[PDB]
Formats: structure tokens, sequence, C-alpha cells
DNA sequence: ACTAGTATGAAAGTACTTGAGCTTGA
DNA sequence: TCAAGCTCAAGTACTTAAGCCTGGTCTATACTAGT
């Protein structure tokens, strides 16, 4: 009754490619790690759910 | 107001007398100018129910040569015209023997009459205007440079120096403020003159579309 | 002082309230910078 | 059972269409 | 006085929002015969 995959693949796929959903996306970015400087600037992150290219 | 209206009406008389000047008619020199005094004194200074009331001071103008042809200018009593007003200055015209004529409207036309005005236009041509449109001799303008309308010849002549149709001209409306100023019609190319400050001077064309 | 009047010099450098306020103004600037290109490329693309 | 194949908030502006109101004609 | 036609205003729907370039990660799930 019980299926597993319902409730582990969904969470995979929503952390492993970002779209946060079955909605929006950007939410699981890959982590930076060129720098320890950018990787903990990437883990302090905040996105404004605001969309992009708007002229307000 | 009656002094408003006194100047409303001389307004108006001064834009029509100077709109058939520059359309090429008979224009007496003092009627072309004449002082708000003067009007006052040749007409009543009353128009609120008196002797400057309108159907007074229909002006009738005729050409400077072929001097058959007659604008002679109506101003209605009421605000807004309809078709049985203006049927009476088709009767006052159809006992004449001429065709172009100008109302000068109050209000706005009704539609109906506008669609009416379209309907004798072969037969003999209406024009028509509000009172703000004549409030001010928009040629006198700074923006508004020098229109003049062309001869057939001079198109011809025009035409077959710079070997181009009248398809290729810029053009101008019907509708044109300027246009109806003029009072000229479809495919009757007019010449601008205005001072451009790369050239002195320049000329342009605008056929009527 | 309150307002955002920075009267310090970059020389001398600016005090917290005075670098915020300053970060205020050069967010602005940089907004500007950011939100003008493709405005300005769209009426270069239907002028052409 | 079970397994693989099968099936489905924080755009803005312009133009066109529809509805309502007013005027004219019968 | 009533009906029809025409014009004007309001509401709703449809089309577009920079140019080039470099990297990466990830790509269905539910079911039903068909053994």
């Amino acid at each position: 009754a019980i299926k597993t995959r319902i409730i582990s693949d969904g969470l995979k796929y929503s952390l492993a490619t970002g779209n946060w959903g079955d909605a929006r996306a950007g939410v699981s970015q890959v982590l930076n790690r060129l720098t320890f400087a950018s990787t903990l600037s990437h883990l302090r992150r905040l996105n404004s759910p605001i969309g992009r290219d708007g002229k307000l | 107001d009656d002094e408003e209206e006194t100047y409303r009406l001389w307004k108006i008389r001064k834009t029509i007398m100077q709109l058939c000047h520059d359309r090429g008619y008979l224009v007496t020199q003092d009627e072309l100018d004449q002082t708000l005094e003067e009007f006052k004194a040749q007409f009543g200074d009353k128009p609120s129910e008196g002797r400057p009331r309108r159907t007074d001071l229909t002006v009738l103008v005729a050409h400077n040569d072929d001097p058959t042809d007659q604008m002679f200018v109506f101003f209605p009593e009421e605000p807004k015209v309809g078709i049985k007003t203006i049927k009476v200055y088709c009767q006052r015209m159809q006992e004449e023997n001429i065709t172009r004529a100008l109302i000068v409207v109050q209000q706005g036309m009704t539609p109906s009459a506008k669609q009416s005005l379209v309907d004798m236009a072969p037969k003999y041509i209406l024009e028509q205007f509000l009172q703000q449109e004549l409030l001010i001799n928009i040629t006198e303008h700074e923006l508004v440079p020098e229109h003049v309308v062309m001869t057939k010849e001079e198109v011809t002549e025009l035409l077959a120096r710079y070997k181009l149709r009248e398809n290729q001209l810029p053009r101008i409306q019907a509708g044109d403020p300027v246009a109806r100023y003029f009072g000229i019609k479809r495919g009757q190319v007019v010449k601008i003159i205005r001072p451009s400050e790369t050239a002195g001077r320049y000329i342009t064309y605008r056929l009527v579309q | 002082e309150s307002r955002g009047f920075v009267e310090n010099s970059y020389l001398a450098g600016l005090t917290p309230t005075e670098f915020f306020f300053h970060a205020m103004g050069g967010r602005e600037g940089l907004i500007d910078t950011a939100v003008k290109t493709a405005e300005t490329g769209y009426i270069q693309r239907r002028l052409i």
C-alpha cells in the first residue's frame, strides 16, 4: 500500500532539480565551491520571490 | 455674459475673414482686420437676444478671380445642429447657383448630419467648423509653417521634374486642421515652406489622402 | 546626519550610519544601471 | 505477485466589440 | 410617442518586454495486462 518512491523520489527531484513542486524554480542551487568565501556566501543567501526583469 | 459673446463672435468673424483671405477670396482690407469696437458699432453689442445675433453676419465672399463661386458662411442659432436645420441652408444655396459654404457650429454636429454633409458632396460642398477651431487662426501659430495650395499645372511640373508619382509623395490627412482650413479635397498637392536650421529654407510637398 | 548627509570624506572613512546611507545611494545607482539596459536596447531595436 | 509496456503582490497599452443612450423619423 | 439607427464609452483580450558568450545538473509517473 505504501509505495516509497512517491515520498523519496519527490524529495530527490525537488532538491536535485530545484523546480519546487511536481511551481517556482531555483530553490535548490548547486553549491559554489571555487572559494571557501564563495561556499560560505552561497549558504547564507536570500532570494526575493519577486521575478526578474521588472522596471520598478 | 454678453461682452464675452460679442468678443467671441468678433474673433470668429476675424478668423473667418483671415480664412477666406488665405483661401484666396475677395476680403475687404478693413474687414480683414477690424477693431472689436468697430464690430460692436456695426452689429450692436448684445448677442444675448439682440442686434448682433446669429444669421445677421453670414459672410458672403466671392473669389479673387472667377467671381462666380462663393462660400457664403453660415452661423446657426442653435448649439447642436441637425439635418432639418441644414436643409434650410440647402434651400438658401439651391436658391442660389453656388456650391461651397461653411457653417460654424457651436456644439458638435449630430452624426446623422455629418453623414448628410457627405451625402451632397458632388452636388454642393459643405464644410463645418466648431467654435473652438475658429477662436484661433492656426496658421499664425509658430509651429505651423507656410502651407500653399498648388495648381494642377504646378503638380504636373513637380511630378515631371522629380519623375515620381502621386502615390510617392508624403501625404496629409483630409481631416487635417490646416487642410480643413484651406478646404482642400483629396488629391491636391500642398507645398509647404518652412525654415530649416541646416539649409535656410525647405519646401516639402503633401499630396492629400 | 540622521537623514543621510555624509560629512566625512573617503580619506577619513565613513561612520557606519554614513556607510549604510552611502550604500543606499550606491544601490540606487546600480539599480539604474541594471534596469536601463533592456529598455534602451529595445528602443534601439524599434528605431532601426 | 509483479513487471514492463503503455498512455497522458510588485505589465502596460492599444484596439476592437458590445451595450447603452440619444436623436430623428414615421 | 415609439422604434430604429448611429455614436460613444467602457470593458475585455491579446502581444511584446537586450546583445553576445561560458559553465553545470537533470530529464516522468501510474497502472494494468501479462506473464
